[PDB]
RNA sequence: CUAAGCCGCCCGGUGGAUGGCUCGGCUCGGGGCGCCGACGAAGGGCGUGGCAAGCUGCGAUAAGCCCCGGCGAGGCGCAGGCAGCCGUCGAACCGGGGAUUCCCGAAUGGGACCUCCCGCGGCUUAUGCCGCACUCCGGGGUUUAUCCCCGGAGGGGGAACGCGGGGAAUUGAAACAUCUUAGUACCCGCAGGAAAAGAAAGCAAAAGCGAUGCCGUGAGUAGGGGCGACCGAAAACGGCAGAGGGCAAACUGAACCCCGGGCCGACGAGGUUCGGGGGAUGUGGGGUUGUAGGGCCCCCGUAUGAGACCCUCGCGGGUGAAGCCGAAGUCCGCUGGAACGCGGCGCCGGAGAGGGUGAUAGCCCCGUAGGCGUAAGCCCGCAGGGUCUCGGGGGACCCUGAGUACCGUCGGUUGGAUAUCCGGCGGGAAGCUGGGAGGCAUCGGCUCCCAACCCUAAAUACGUCCCGAGACCGAUAGCGAACUAGUACCGUGAGGGAAAGCUGAAAAGCACCCCGGGAGGGGGGUGAAAAGAGCCUGAAACCGGGCGGCG
RNA sequence: GUAAGGUCCGGUGGAGCCGCCGGUAUCGCGGAUCCUGCCGGGAGUAGCAGCGUAGUCGGGUGAGAAUCCCGACCGCCGGAGGGGCCAGGGUUCCACGGCAAUGGUCGUCAGCCGUGGGUUAGUCGGUCCUAACCCCGCCCGUAACUCGGCGCGGGGGAAAG
């Protein structure tokens, strides 16, 4: 919306920096057992939990 | 256990039997002892009772008859004990094998008496079981030997105790399956004058 | 300095997630019978100076200098036991420290010599 | 830096040391995102670290005044 | 709020590096909790010059940026270029 | 030399069964340990790593900071990378003690359509600090407004267990209404590491016992019940543990308590002095019980002796964190990628429990049998300094709990039946020259007891936790979760809730060559074996090809 | 071996397994419109029409072009398919580099995947006032409460007033 609250705001803020993905340097040092995390997010498909 | 998925029923008219189902997708089946992840029909109780019940008296003819078949040829080598260099039986050792400390000294003490060949195939014996016994502790499956009974406690557990198959017991704890392992009476008993003497107190 | 538990998934899982200063002592290595003769002590935690024997495994037989410890991995690498890459270089291969023997000691820590008085 | 050589000086140019590692902070990490070529990725931690020492032996500093 | 406890870190993209050249202006990222006044006086004390006007928003990320304008007595470029910018 | 098609075997793809493994579950006698919060809890939001998304840990000092001890050369979480830094001035790690500790939250100076905002007084030069919520207790001033000030309390959280109240229906009775389900599910209130009960106005009747609780048994008995279905005890006896005390009153009458200073004492116990608040509507002393006890008065007899408790300026001892020591082969020959295997030769053993180590190991390592050490704290003793307690015979006088005991009636509850217990309404005593109980009521006898005030350890219940154990399961099993699981995801909400373990001894994780836009393919290497990461074994169903028979 | 089933040979596999006596059990699969997982015929079939039937010619990038880009021609909407903007969404916005997957076909394109960026207020909105209405304190009721309630005192309540 065009106008927002700051603390709304700042949890839209930390929910998309968790949106990303899983480093490669990770997945090299965890030879490829670890390959995502359950906090990726589609916006049109998955919404957020608030 | 498997009670505690909250579960509905669709019911008739759905091309699909009348089984309960989850409220949210994917709508598995649930709180059935048929089904996944369900509870068990007639699962282990800790109520059921295990202790069984033996009258005093006849545990005690039963005692008796271990005792005496202690001493009978047939069924200790039967039982595969090796006694072809035993002395006698039964053995009768003087009271000083009491006061042995060292297993070094009872080995060698075993050596003369003869039953030193029955400690060395129980080790023989002493293997790794087939199983989960293995995942749960029980990895070895050892085997059974000679069985000392002493009168009394001077040192002779301590002297005794490392060798395989080896039980040493005072007289007064003696069992009936101390004297018959594994339900097969008949095993390689060493008596001593004191734990004799007590036992012809007893008569039984 | 203390494992009552008989239970093999007790005595695993102590093994798997041992504080530091106990997979410092889990690395303890048999001294040769010359050592042992002389400083009267049957074993001690391997050091990287340390000059070892390997008693076990397909370089038995061979002498080389410590070079690494990882205690996390309960592992060390001796110089000499290598293998060889596709490409060609060489790559030290971990070794258990109970699989190997000590021949020569680094010994200039005092706390080590404190190790040796007190085993002593 | 280590806590022997902080106890060693005063109040003050503790002080003046924080200001001058919270500027040294600010700067490594503005390099850091400006240029790759940064030969000692670990400056940042080491700084903060520093940072912190100096704050816990100063109040140190002050229990001990007070008392 | 503390004059050396406010700036986080120096701005170096090209829109912080053209205002910059073109208008006298620095840019920080800079603590959530501090106002234009802390801002202010941060920059002064830490820098001996003189700031003409802060402006300051809060990025979609969570953090706070502020673009701080000189006073024309004073050249943005020079505390760049002392601070590394270049 | 049959097109399609069907059956059988072989090879290949798809798939993930089976077998083996297991740092996870589940259940247990015994043992340990059981609260946190206005000095701001639990729970949550947001931040924090050089590369950092999840989990974990931390909090603007943010996978951490400081100090005293253990350990002794490596370390930088789950998590096998790059680059760096930390450590011999002793790290990492472990036990103990400190520092920092954002916002919301009982949330508390005042507000929340967004865990973010807006104020009033004092100190502060300014950077900034300490107070300001409501309902009360003990005081002060005054503005007499509860206005201001000082000291102190309560609120919220906790898996099960506990105490006091409110209280259904499905169901059974083969229908159903008294009844049962049931004083159950659920709701409201109040505490602790346990809670509650507890010392006879009791039980019992040839005799007697002697506070309470829990266990066995009494017993499916007495007894209740459309006397249907069904419901349902206690005393006694055998055990665990055992412990008893204090007020009100008579009488005396400020000899008293608390707070804040001062001294003697040792910093403590104890003794003493001053100011303030309580106190004659009674502080303190005394006293606590039945064929009676106590007071007061009279007489006899003592203390010159015998206890009990309090304190540590001091000394010795025990226990007590990390933790330290703890025997014996890595001997020869074979199989093997690798000996823990086979044959031979030895050794220790208070140690042949269990685990790891490239196969199955008493002697390679860790451990085990058996011993040692330990700061703080806790407990006992010595020595010294204090406080307090300690006997019988007579009386003629005094005291011993009130809307209480109890009766009538109504509702509930109970096995309580005309004879259980709680509560409402009307009535209501004696009070020591007294009163109560003994299963309908009353009269007489006999036996037992003294309510209407209070406290009380151990034996007992539970397990959000820990040590230990297992004829428990072995990844569709076992807790829902063996793993970034109460996570992802579903519903506005109350709430609901998954799937998913395994390369190899060692990455030695395929250098180089030909082709392809690339994904990949073919050579050639590694490995005991591709087990090639789409990685242990690799079944069935299904699909493609080859082969034998039919067509 | 009547049988439930046992044992042996050839092959794969790489670390555990069984005979006998005596006990114990979540102990025996064809069905429950059974539960969980995987795969078949239907089938290279329906659908990719109907309410707005839109593309063609030269040139360009590219391994690859009906589908991407530029020019012309021909068309659709034109009181809405054009312009501005709440609620809701929360990065979908911008540039560069891309096509394993997503897009009803292809795709060099993209609301897609990778990397790096982007939102600047004394004047515009919230913040101030109060409306319907709501909350806390005292007070009364309730066995009690996080429950019901008149009166008094305080506070909140509109992003289109």
């Amino acid at each position: 919306a065009r106008n927002k609250p700051l603390a709304k705001k700042l949890r839209l803020a930390k929910a998309l920096k968790q949106n990303r993905r899983v480093p490669v340097w990770v997945i090299v040092k965890t030879n490829r057992r670890v390959l995502t995390h359950p906090k990726r997010r589609y916006w049109r498909r998955t919404k957020l939990k608030e | 256990a498997g009670k505690r998925r909250v579960t509905e029923n669709i019911g008739k008219g759905h091309s699909m039997a009348r089984v309960e189902r989850l409220k949210t997708p994917p709508r598995y089946a649930a709180f059935v002892p048929f089904a996944r992840g369900g509870r068990r029909t007639h699962p282990p109780k800790v109520e059921k009772i295990i202790w069984e019940d033996i009258n005093k008296k006849e545990k005690r003819l039963a005692l008796m008859s271990a005792i005496a078949a202690t001493a009978n040829y047939d069924l200790v080598r039967a039982r595969g004990h090796i006694i072809d260099n035993v002395p006698q039986l039964p053995l009768i050792v003087v009271d000083d094998l009491q006061k042995v400390q060292k297993t070094r000294e009872t080995r060698e003490i075993f050596k003369k008496l003869g039953i030193w060949d029955d400690i060395v195939r129980a080790k023989e014996k002493s293997g790794v079981r087939a199983g989960k016994g293995k995942m749960r502790g029980r990895r070895y499956k050892k085997a059974k030997g000679p069985l000392i009974v002493v009168g009394k406690n001077e040192g002779i557990v301590l002297g005794a105790r490392n060798h395989p198959g080896v039980d040493v017991v005072v007289v007064d704890n003696l069992g009936v399956e101390h004297l018959a392992p594994g339900t097969h009476p008949g095993r390689l008993t060493v008596w001593t004058v004191s734990a004799i003497e007590r036992l012809r107190e007893l008569y039984g | 300095m203390k494992i009552s538990s008989k239970q093999p998934r007790k005595q695993r899982k102590f093994l798997y997630n041992a504080p530091l200063h106990v997979r410092q002592k889990l690395m303890s290595a048999p001294l040769s019978r010359e050592l042992r003769e002389k400083y009267k002590v049957r074993n001690l935690p391997v050091r990287v100076g340390d000059k070892v024997r390997i008693m076990r495994g397909d370089y038995k037989g061979h002498e080389g200098k410590v070079v690494e410890v990882d205690l996390k991995r309960y592992r060390i690498y001796v110089e000499g036991a290598t293998l060889r890459k596709t490409n060609g270089t060489e790559v030290f291969y971990p070794i258990h420290p109970s699989n190997v023997m000590i021949i020569e000691l680094n010994l200039e820590d005092e706390k080590r010599k404190k190790i040796i008085e007190r085993r002593a | 830096m280590k806590p022997s050589e902080i106890r060693e000086m005063s109040i003050e140019e503790i002080d003046a040391k924080i200001r001058e590692l919270r500027l040294q902070l600010a700067k490594e990490r503005g390099l850091l995102t400006m240029g790759t070529s940064l030969e000692n990725p670990m400056v940042i931690r080491n700084l903060r670290r520093d940072i912190a020492r100096l704050l816990t032996i100063k109040k140190e500093k002050l229990r001990e005044r007070e008392k | 709020m503390d004059p050396y406890k406010v700036i986080i870190r120096p701005v170096v993209t090209e829109k912080a590096i053209s205002l910059i050249e073109k208008e006298n202006k620095l840019t920080f990222i800079v603590d959530r909790r501090a106002t234009k006044q802390d801002i202010k006086r941060a920059v002064e004390e830490i820098f001996n010059v003189k700031v003409e006007k802060v402006n300051t928003l809060i990025t979609p990320r969570g953090e706070k940026k502020a673009y701080v304008k000189l006073k024309p007595e004073y050249s943005a470029s020079e505390v760049a270029a002392r601070l590394g910018l270049f």
